[PDB]
RNA sequence: UUUCAAUGGCCCGUCUUGAAACACGGACCAAGGAGUCUAGCAUCUAUGCGAGUGUUUGGGUGAUGAAAACCCAUCCGCGAAGUGGGAACGCCCUUGUGGCGUGCACC
RNA sequence: CUGCCGAAGUUUCCGGAUAGCAGAAACUCAGAUCAGUUUUAUGAGUAUGUAAAAUGAGAGUU
RNA sequence: UUGAGAAGCUCAGACGAGUAGGCAGGCGUGGAGGUUUGUGACGAAGCCUUGGGCGUGAGCCUGGGUCGAACAGCCUCUAGU
């Protein structure tokens, strides 16, 4: 924790170094896609591979 | 009507004269701003520490 | 988010101890296989001798 | 570096594209389609926006900032020229360390685009913005 | 409890820390909100580390049954800090872990209803419901924060009536049971939440003030 | 004609060994002499303080060190530089005096003839 | 696979010029054999940080390989100091209306 | 090695600036336009030209 | 219904000359980092062969013969390819 620090606290052994931030917060995208927040507004899913 | 040919040399020397000082002022202000732009520590970040 | 909070310490005889260390923030850092590979490609050329 | 897929190799941008591919396909929101389109764009076509411009655009003319989230597919930099930052809710691909600290310390919240998709999956009550493309 | 032991890597220590928590939560002294927030950080990871469905549905009952052990003065604070600690950690959970935290809220939703019924024996029901409605409206159902996930509230709407009927199998009295839902449907700035909460909620007007 | 820098790491190590070889010869005393504090000679840098070459004879006289013994205790002498302002005199006299406050000078043996 | 029968089928490469033709090169086989390295400049893309950015002239340091990796004091280079309209809200059976408009182009 | 796109081979000034042909990017845009096309009738002189009908295609761009 | 290498799976319609030029995806060679808890004197590499197979192709796999010590697949790097 002194070599690297955190995203909000500077590293002690690296002057002016903060751990990189991510452009995604929860990288589990299946959790977001299959969440109650999202699945409650999407339209009724069409079929999978459709019949000819 | 305008200045000596050496005054142009003085003009460019005065332009660069503030280059060092402006760098020092800009560096100092950046550090002061970064000191005041500190994210407050979460009271729960060291709960398991 | 929501990582495992603490890490257990193991004695020299292979048994778990009663002491734990809070997981450092570096283990929460983004894992960037593209960015690690690109830096490794460059860093691995820095000990080459000329021919 | 556009059209079908992003040319970027960041796995986390690929996960965001995965999320908004589903949202742009399984909803009827032009916001989700617009966000997906801008996720494919290059760094040159996604200019950064500043904290000052976000504050100016939200309280523009009639003002009435209220609490709509500001969405920009790009970086939110910081404007050290301005002295007081209002209370803003901003969702962006990236925030700089100065911009993030100033929003949090005196103001509201900084969000990622996946945190926004959970709060506003249809993009409702959002202020989608762009940066000046003219460099 | 010491919080650190509650989130330990072996189930034995986590179980022992849980047993020692009953004495800690029973003291007749005022607890600050931060102390309960720190405690619920460890208790969240005690549940987060639970392994098998039989254990993690018995552990959820143990945590829910822990509410009546808490002192009467700082019982609302215990529940209020649970709904705060669940709001800020809900999105960090993953799919293979949400199904067991969904049951934790349901067990704690029923714990509030049971605590209302228990207090209603010695005090007027309207006063107790008003106390809880204040906790509900100041925490999860608050419209002043836009960061509270809609997944918590949709779950609460889905289980509000059925967990209420469980506490009162014969019949429930008239009270402001659904006040947090009415307040947040009318006043929230989340358009998605206010548009589908009435569809999810099973508000039965038969036993509410008309 | 191309000047390559393949010996850049080798020169770094060679200079480090020269520092250690010097320190081996002179065990307890610093590997560098004390330099004065001067002002660069232009309007662009005259607000900076940098290291000079040696201390002026007026600086040494004020601090109490004669120019003949100054070099023996590691104090360089600059006969060329002069103190045009009282600030440069005070900035470098204090530098010498602080140097002499931290200095342990080991005694030397002297020849004392038996007779007068 | 060898051969036979029926049908078809010119010798490649270069150059020429309208395509040619023609003129060039080619006895055969193996091996070798031709857009490379570097210094600038501009474009696009990716990556890091972002009103900043750039550790590697150099110093520190590296007990086991030490030309690597790691750390950075002072400088310095560059940079800086009316309408239309994307998206969203609320009404309207819907269209459509109303409030709010980023980028850019008009005024 | 395979796949996909695909010319010009010439107006204008004058080795080039061009234009034009062929692609990339940045757009907006069907409640709109475009066309090696035919028309209606009258304007001028069967041809020619015109604004607004038929047919086809979403088009204009920087 | 299991058909989420979401870089996957699936449905539909149209189209297919091509010099210069433009743009994608691949095949092969020498060396490097990683990997296959990889192959090898019970036979590596090479070579031969009217043996067999795979790919539109560049190419690749294999049987037999010969042979006698090393060599390869995959991810990435590199070039006197």
């Amino acid at each position: 924790d002194s070599v690297f620090g955190s995203t909000t606290e500077v590293a002690q052994l690296k002057k002016n170094y903060f751990l990189p931030e991510n452009i995604i917060s929860n990288a589990d995208v299946t959790r977001l896609i299959n969440s109650d927040e999202i699945q409650s507004i999407v339209k009724a899913a069409g079929p999978s591979r459709v019949k000819r | 009507t305008f200045v000596s040919s050496t005054m142009v040399r003085a003009a460019i020397r005065n332009q660069a004269a503030q280059r060092y000082v402006n760098r020092q002022e800009s560096k100092l202000e950046r550090q002061v701003r970064a000191q005041q732009n500190v994210i407050p520590e979460d009271p729960l970040d060291n709960v398991f520490a | 988010a929501a990582a495992r909070p603490t890490v257990s310490i193991y004695n020299k005889d292979g048994s778990v101890s009663s002491e734990t260390l809070a997981l450092p923030f570096v283990f929460k850092a983004p894992i960037r296989p593209d960015l690690v590979r690109s830096v490794h490609t460059a860093v691995a050329k820095n000990k080459r001798q000329p021919y | 570096s556009q059209r079908s897929k992003p040319a970027s190799e960041n796995v986390y941008l690929k996960l965001l594209v995965k999320l908004y591919r589903f949202l742009a396909r399984r909803t009827d929101s032009r916001f989700n389609k617009a966000i997906l389109k801008r996720l494919f764009q290059s760094k040159t076509n996604r200019p950064p926006i500043s904290i000052s411009k976000i504050a100016a655009l939200t309280s523009r003319k009639s003002a009435s900032s209220q609490n709509k989230t500001t969405v920009v597919v790009g970086t939110v930099t910081d404007d050290e020229r301005m002295l007081t930052v209002p209370k803003l809710s901003i969702a962006a691909l990236r925030f700089t360390k100065s911009a993030r600290a100033r929003i949090l310390k005196a103001g509201g919240e900084v969000l990622t685009l996946d945190q926004l998709a959970l709060r506003a999956p249809t993009g409702s009550n959002t202020v989608l913005v762009r940066g000046k493309k003219h460099a | 409890p010491f919080i650190k032991k509650l989130a330990a890597n072996d189930r034995k220590t986590r179980d022992k820390a849980l047993e020692s928590l009953q004495r800690f939560l029973s003291q007749k002294k005022k607890f600050e909100r931060l102390d309960f927030l720190k405690l619920w950080k460890g208790l969240f990871y005690c549940m987060w580390m639970a392994d098998k469905p039989l254990y993690q549905q018995k552990l959820s009952d143990n945590l829910a049954a822990l509410v009546p052990i808490v002192w009467i003065d700082n019982r609302i604070l215990f529940q209020s800090t649970f709904w705060e600690t669940m709001g800020r950690e809900w999105t960090g959970i993953d799919i293979l872990r949400t199904d067991k935290f969904y049951l934790l809220m349901r067990r704690f939703c029923a714990a509030a209803f049971r605590d209302i019924q228990t207090r209603s024996k010695t005090a007027l029901l309207d006063k107790v419901v008003a106390e809880y409605n204040q906790m509900w409206m100041d925490g999860p159902f608050n419209t002043e924060n836009l960061a509270f996930p809609n997944g918590i509230l949709f779950h609460l709407a889905d289980i509000w009536t059925e967990e209420l009927r469980k506490v009162y199998p014969e019949d429930v009295p008239k009270a402001d049971w659904y006040l947090p839902f009415d307040s947040t449907i009318k006043s929230s700035h989340n358009v998605v939440l206010r548009k589908t909460l009435p569809k999810r909620l099973d508000r039965v007007s038969e036993y509410t003030k008309d | 004609y191309v000047k390559t820098w393949f010996n850049q790491p080798g020169r770094k190590l060679r200079r480090r060994q020269a520092r250690q070889t010097k320190a081996a010869k002179i065990a307890p005393r610093p590997v560098e002499a004390i330099r004065p504090a001067v002002k660069p000679p232009t309007i662009r840098y005259n607000m900076k303080v940098r290291a000079g070459r040696g201390f002026t004879l007026e600086e040494l006289k004020a601090a109490g060190v004669s120019r003949r013994v100054a070099s023996t205790i590691g104090i360089p002498v600059d006969h060329r530089r002069r103190n045009r302002s009282e600030e440069s005199l005070q900035r470098n006299v204090e530098r010498i005096k602080v140097y002499l406050a931290h200095l342990i000078v080991f005694p030397r043996k002297a020849g004392q003839p038996k007779k007068g």
